[PDB]
């Protein structure tokens, strides 16, 4: 029916507007303030920029492809589309992992923080997170490295989903999972678990000296957002090739849109959650 | 213009040197070192060693420490105080021993009262609100040989300490003369009572018991500073 | 005593301060207003100076 | 005999206050209300000077009105070229606690002072390209607040010892020591005639000293806090004083009277620096509210507001020809505003 199509259009419009406005606000606020030019704030700014590019030049073209279950224009544009989505999502993940490492050095080693996390190393972090995803994203997609075989499977699966789609083979899918959702996730988990233990012991010391919840809530929020958004997509896409590719396309649509919702929710956990940023923003108002 | 090129190159070289100065200034940690006249600060600075103002620089493990032993300011004034709102911690030093009713200054009260007033004024100062005070009690063994005889009891000018009883926190692991533990934990307790009046999670206190001269006076400072920074970095991220 | 000496010094300083000619406040105010209105003609940083004469060039 | 001295001092005070009250038979509020207001004033930053590490504590300008100096809590004394926005000199110090600056009228000597109680005289133009400490000034016990050059071989120092001192650079002796006040002094200002200067102390009492006779000349009171900044009128008749009670005041030497003052019931912070313009029509004062709040010198009206800093304004200056204004705050950012 047309009612569900109109509802989908409205929901996707809301999502795209939300991500655009949030990322733009973060970019402009972090862009010009002398009181906040800390290198970690440069990392947050890079997060916001890559999310803004994802929201502007990738979202709207897949907005209608899933809406009508068909592709308007083929040729070579969808090639750069599927090579840009990979690059931008991977850059976002790498930026999250680097933020976790920076916070780990911020808490576990408190008095050698600024002799190690200077602007030189943060620039290296931004360069790596911008360069490593892009090289592979363009190489694999252009050099026909995504499937490396299973041509019949590729052709029948792509045609079913609307004309052009992301396809993964067995070895390629295994490498993708291991390299993109195993090191970042494990690094984030270990770092934030250690920080939770340290904060727990310090809160206990203060409480029984002057005679927990905040750390639980914050690490909850962060890990819940990241896992709820990305984990289903990667788990399903790594199990599917070993299950003879029996999966309706609607699941794939919803999984990609969960990744997009991660891109939308990202600048609220890391920039709209802390009092100093909201203080600066209200000082502007 | 050759002249403008020379101007530009000179400015570039100035910036290049100032960058290295920036790195070196950012690496180190700066601590004020405020003390009393009777308390022995020269002994402590000499132990770390192995114009009215003096400076002593040292490194404990790998961090560079700058101790700003002030002796140049106008004592009965607070204008010089606001110059020190960015130090990591103040190493307050008052020695435990009081001799027998000895006043810090001619108009000031006895030592165990003038020191309390000094600590109160430093604690409640509005410019000093993000700096963790580190108490450092010295001349401890001299008090151990002072109250042991019992002639100069703490009751000479303190109406309490007769009803005082030692808390469970008292842990004299070497076990030497457990009678003096009551007195030392007493003086520690009135020093710690003041820190809870305005303590609102922004600045803490770290008492200590130091006897005469010892090398550990270095290491302790290290540890204290570390803890302070941790808490300062756990309030920015809503984890503590 | 030292207090006697310093009090005598203060008294002598007060006596010297008292032995000073007095000038009416109206005359001083008139002179200040006259100087201000006489030099208000040039008054850079207040008058709308041309934008092509300030060497800041911004 | 002490009681007799006290009573005679009180009688002298009563006599001088009665004489002061008798003379104060007029005011300028009505006549300054008669004159036309200047109107709306707005200025915008033109250049921005940056490169310091910690909060800037002082700033002074040279007679060429092109280059200037700045002192940082780090221990750096940097000589700027404001027109081209460049650094021409950079000088490291031994004492990291410096809160003074000065620039010689001859254009080749610079001074600095602070907690160390020693004022260092530097030779800018030597045979060798580098700049070296020409001499050092000992003697003061309290911290140095500010230092000004009377000439190429004289200097005036104000210290935390409730006592100020002239110094001959060549012989290095505390010649012509002015003793007075109860609380420490923190501000100074010379005169164009180069014969008198005023000093302010925290006891809310400013003293006008004559250098030649070497003793106190005039006294002015009227504030309820410490004196934080002082400036002297281009005409040489008046001066402006700024305290921590959110009140600027203007006094006149000839009348020896507390003249008209300023107040706005929206500010509670204390003033830190005060300075006039070329013609003296408008007065720029820096507050702790992170801005320079400029007043009209005669109407006492808020005519213009200058924001753009995000920390305490600790020093501001106006070049001799009233050409421009510089302001340096605790964010380590000198900015030229016009
Ligand atoms: C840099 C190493 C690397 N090497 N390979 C990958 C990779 O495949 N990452 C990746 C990330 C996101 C997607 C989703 C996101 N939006 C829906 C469709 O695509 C797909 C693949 C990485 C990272």
């Amino acid at each position: 029916s047309n009612d569900v199509r109109a509802s989908l259009y409205s929901l996707m419009v809301l999502i795209i507007l939300t991500t655009l406005v949030g990322n733009l606000i973060v970019i402009v606020s972090i862009s010009h303030f002398k009181q906040l030019h800390t290198p970690t704030n440069w990392l947050i700014h890079s997060m916001a920029t890559v999310d803004f590019l994802l929201g502007c030049l990738v979202m709207p073209y897949s907005m209608v492809r899933s809406a009508e279950h068909c592709w308007y224009f083929g040729e070579v544009f969808c090639k750069i589309h599927t090579s840009t989505d990979i690059m931008l999502s991977s850059a976002s993940i790498f930026h999250l992992s680097f933020i976790s490492i920076d916070r780990y050095y911020a808490v576990c080693d408190p008095l050698r923080y600024k002799a190690k996390m200077n602007i030189l190393v943060i620039c290296v972090m931004i360069f790596i997170s911008w360069s490593v995803p892009a090289v592979f994203a363009f190489g694999m997609i252009f050099l026909e490295l995504n499937f490396k075989g299973a041509e019949e499977i590729y052709y029948k699966h792509v045609h079913c989903r609307g004309g052009c789609s992301v396809f993964f083979s067995k070895i390629s899918g295994v490498l993708t999972f291991m390299t993109s959702f195993y090191i970042p996730g494990s690094i984030m988990l270990c770092v934030y678990y250690r920080i939770y233990l340290i904060a727990k012991e310090q809160a206990r010391l203060i409480s029984d000296a002057n005679q927990e919840r905040k750390a639980v809530k914050t690490l909850g929020i962060v890990m819940g957002v990241f896992l709820i958004c990305w984990c289903p997509f990667f788990i399903c896409t790594v199990m599917d090739p070993f299950l003879h590719y029996i999966i309706p396309p609607t699941l794939n649509d919803v999984l990609i849109w969960f990744g997009y919702l991660n891109s939308t929710f990202n600048p609220m956990v890391y920039a709209f959650f802390y009092p100093w940023f909201r203080k600066a923003l209200k000082m502007m108002l | 213009r050759n002249e403008e090129k020379a101007q530009r190159e000179a400015n570039k070289k100035i910036e290049k040197q100032l960058q290295k100065d920036k790195q070196v200034y950012r690496a180190t940690h700066r601590l004020l070192l405020l003390g009393a006249g009777e308390s022995g600060k020269n002994t402590i600075v000499k132990q770390m060693r192995i114009s009215g103002i003096f400076e002593t620089k040292f490194q404990v493990d790998k961090v560079n420490f700058h101790m700003f032993d002030v002796g140049a300011q106008r004592d009965e004034r607070r204008k010089w105080i606001q110059c020190f709102n960015d130090v990591t911690a103040i190493i307050f030093v008052v020695a435990s021993s009081s001799y027998n009713m000895v006043i810090r200054e001619d108009n000031q009260t006895n030592r165990l009262q003038a020191a309390l007033k000094l600590f109160d004024s430093i604690w409640n100062n509005k410019w000093l609100r993000d700096t963790s005070v580190i108490l450092f009690l010295n001349k401890q063994d001299l008090l151990a040989e002072k109250v042991l005889a019992g002639k100069s009891k703490i009751e000479d000018y303190f109406p309490e300490f007769a009803r005082y009883t030692t808390p469970e926190d008292a842990t004299p692991e070497p076990g030497e003369d457990p009678r003096v533990t009551r007195a030392k934990y007493f003086i520690r307790d009135e020093f710690l009572r003041i820190s809870t009046a305005s303590g609102d999670g922004r600045h803490y206190c770290y008492p200590h018991f130091t006897c005469s001269v010892d090398t550990e006076n270095i290491r302790r400072v290290f540890n204290d500073c570390r803890d302070i920074i941790q808490r300062m970095h756990l309030r920015q991220y809503e984890l503590l | 005593t030292a207090s006697i000496a310093q009090a005598r010094k203060l008294v002598e300083q007060l006596k010297m301060e008292a032995n000073i000619d007095r000038i009416k406040v109206s005359k001083a105010a008139a002179d200040l207003m006259a100087y201000c209105e006489a030099h208000a003609k040039e008054d850079p940083l207040l008058t709308p100076v041309p934008a092509s004469e300030n060497p800041f060039r911004e | 005999e002490l009681d007799q001295l006290r009573q005679e001092a009180e009688q002298l005070k009563n006599q001088i206050r009665d004489a002061r009250k008798a003379c104060a038979d007029a005011t300028l509020s009505q006549i300054t209300n008669n004159i036309d207001p200047v109107g709306r004033i707005q200025m915008r930053t033109r250049r921005t000077l940056r490169g310091h590490l910690a909060k800037i504590y002082a700033m002074h300008w040279g007679t060429d009105s092109r280059l200037l100096v700045s002192a940082s809590q780090d221990g750096k004394l940097i000589i700027w070229d404001s027109y081209t926005t460049n650094k021409v000199h950079a000088i490291p110090l031994r004492s990291s606690w410096v809160m003074t600056c000065a620039y010689a009228p001859s254009g080749n000597y610079v001074a600095c002072g602070g907690l160390d109680n020693i004022c260092s005289i530097y030779n800018l133009k030597t045979r060798e390209g580098n700049v070296r400490v020409s001499r050092e000034l000992a003697g003061h016990t309290g911290y140095l607040s500010c230092c000004r050059f009377l000439d190429d071989n004289q200097i005036v120092t104000s210290s935390g010892d409730t006592t100020c001192a002239l110094w001959d650079i060549e012989t290095g002796q505390q010649t012509t020591t002015f003793t007075g006040h109860t609380g420490d002094v923190m501000s100074l200002s010379l005169a164009p005639d180069t014969r008198l200067f005023v000093s302010g102390a925290c006891d809310a009492s400013a003293k006008l000293w004559d250098v030649r006779e070497g003793m106190c000349r005039q006294t002015f009171t009227g504030h309820e806090s410490d004196i934080n900044a002082i400036c002297f009128f281009p005409n040489g008749n008046a001066f402006a004083t700024g305290s921590d009670d959110a009140t600027c005041r203007l006094f006149d030497l000839r009348a020896d009277q507390e003249l008209m003052t300023y107040s706005h019931d929206n500010i509670i912070c204390g003033i830190t620096s005060v300075s006039f313009s070329k013609s003296g029509r408008l007065l720029l004062a820096g507050y702790d509210d992170f801005n320079c709040n400029v007043w009209d010198a005669l109407k006492a009206d808020r005519a213009g507001v200058l924001a753009g800093h995000d920390n305490r304004v600790s020093c501001l200056g106006v070049t001799d020809d009233g050409m421009a204004v510089a302001t340096g705050s605790w964010d380590s950012f000198l900015k030229i505003w016009n």
